[PDB]
């Protein structure tokens, strides 16, 4: 079993009040039965887009969620994977540079 | 070169639940998707097609689908008569295609709980270095099957370099796409860590570097290729610095979408 590496990044320069898109990518994982989150002040945001699962060279899995976001300085945003390999969901808050 | 890679999950649960699903990557671009759910072979691309006919296409499809059913049965008829010595649960992973060069080179790689064990070579297929012994006698009843040895060299020397020369040709302004990246700065509010973000170049090669002037700031660790969404890449450099020797730098980037007009960001 293989532990996911989560990444959580913007597609475009964060600017505060611009609509912009928000990515994790979770690498590194086995087996490939997983479940991600990604969410706004701790809550879960409701329309997610997930790629297809596939995998590295390794054999390690991997997959790209992506939603919609619009930064400001009143809100957070993170991704939560859940994954057999961990005890309890591992988050990864935005960088808020990223 | 353009490596095709045809990327095979299965997993098998118990007995009564296994699920069977693919996708397939010409280099870095994703050209067909085929889930469990479906019966046909689905295109991300307009292009995916290839040059095959709508019936040379249907035929190819057919061997698929007669292929996964059959790659299923196998499967779980072997975990049966080795039970309870191995049993569920179990992943398998095939990694199957054609790297092409300026002529071609093919592979067939098989993975079981996620290590590298069977690959087919020459005529054969053939267990690897260190694989379980318990495969090798499932080995040897496959390799007897003739028309299987066949079909898969038709489809390893032929079939693959053919169907890539028609994705080549028919998805050329595709895989010669050229997107602009988009560069911002950030740093960790002792000495600071500069980041420089690019975002939204493809194709894949790019060069970023923190600069003073015109000197390469050697300390600059460039952070892994990330996707983004949109079939573009995503990459930062960061370098370590002293506070106060952060006037004068910049983060310069190179790509081929530009034109010879590099993005600097001064810091
Ligand atoms: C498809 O291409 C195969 C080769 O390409 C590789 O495998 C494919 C799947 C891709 O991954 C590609 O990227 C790879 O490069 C091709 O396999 C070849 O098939 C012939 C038989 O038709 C084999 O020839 C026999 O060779 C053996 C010796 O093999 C050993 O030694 C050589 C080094 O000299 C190594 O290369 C091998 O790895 C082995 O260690 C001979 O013993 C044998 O000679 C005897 O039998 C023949 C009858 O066939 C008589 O004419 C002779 O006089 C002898 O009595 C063969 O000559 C060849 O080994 C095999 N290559 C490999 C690497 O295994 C396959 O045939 C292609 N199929 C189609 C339908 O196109
Ligand atoms: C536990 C981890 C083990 C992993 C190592 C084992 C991997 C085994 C992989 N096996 C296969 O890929 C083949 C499975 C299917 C095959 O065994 C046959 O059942 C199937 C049907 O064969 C019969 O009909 C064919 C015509 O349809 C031929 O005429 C054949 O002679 C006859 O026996 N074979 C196929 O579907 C062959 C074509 C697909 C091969 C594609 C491989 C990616
Ligand atoms: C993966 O796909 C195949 C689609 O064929 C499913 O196989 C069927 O499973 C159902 C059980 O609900 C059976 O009624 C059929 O006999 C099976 N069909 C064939 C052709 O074998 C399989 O169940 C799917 N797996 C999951 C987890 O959805
Ligand atoms: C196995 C080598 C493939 C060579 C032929 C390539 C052109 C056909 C593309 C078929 C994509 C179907 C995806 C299923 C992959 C699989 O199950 O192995
Ligand atoms: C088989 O596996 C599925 C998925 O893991 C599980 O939900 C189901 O209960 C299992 N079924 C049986 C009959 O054991």
């Amino acid at each position: 079993q293989k532990t996911p590496q989560i990444q959580v990044y913007s597609r475009h320069p964060p600017e505060n009040g611009k609509p912009n898109i928000l990515n994790c990518y979770v690498t590194q994982f086995h087996p490939p039965h997983i479940e991600i989150q990604m969410l706004k002040n701790g809550k879960k945001i409701p329309k997610v887009e997930m790629s297809d699962m596939s995998f590295s060279k390794d054999w390690s899995f991997y997959i790209l969620a992506h939603t919609e976001f619009t930064p400001t300085e009143t809100d957070t945003y993170a991704c939560r994977v859940k994954h057999a390999s961990m005890a309890e969901p591992k988050t990864v808050y935005w960088d808020r540079d990223m | 070169n353009y490596t095709f890679r045809c990327l095979q999950m299965s997993s098998f649960a118990n007995r009564s639940w296994s699920r069977t699903d693919s996708v397939v990557w010409l280099g870095d671009l994703q050209t067909h998707r085929w889930s469990n759910d479906s019966a046909t072979i689905s295109f991300t691309k307009p292009w995916s097609q290839g040059k095959l006919s709508n019936q040379q296409w249907e035929k190819l499809q057919h061997m698929f689908q007669v292929y996964r059913v059959s790659f299923t049965r196998d499967i779980q008829e072997l975990v049966k008569m080795m039970s309870p010595k191995e049993d569920y649960p179990i992943e398998i992973q095939l990694s199957a295609g054609c790297e092409m060069y300026p002529a071609s080179e093919s592979f067939l790689h098989v993975a079981f709980q996620g290590k590298y064990v069977v690959r087919f070579w020459g005529t054969s297929w053939q267990t690897v270095p260190g694989a379980p012994s318990w495969l090798d006698l499932p080995i040897k009843v496959l390799n007897a099957d003739q028309g299987t040895s066949a079909t898969v060299q038709m489809l390893l020397n032929d079939t693959c370099p053919l169907f890539v020369r028609g994705l080549l040709e028919a998805g050329k302004s595709d895989l010669e796409k050229q997107e602009k990246p988009v560069a911002w700065l950030s740093s960790v509010p002792g000495h600071r860590q500069l980041v420089c973000h690019v975002s939204g170049f493809y194709p894949k090669p790019v060069w970023v570097m923190w600069m003073r002037g015109d000197q390469e700031q050697q300390g600059t660790h460039r952070g892994d290729f990330l996707p983004n969404a949109d079939e573009t890449w995503y990459l930062q450099a960061t370098l370590d610095v002293e506070a106060g020797e952060e006037a004068g730098l910049a983060c310069r980037v190179k790509h081929s979408s530009l034109g010879g007009q590099d993005i600097i960001l001064y810091w």
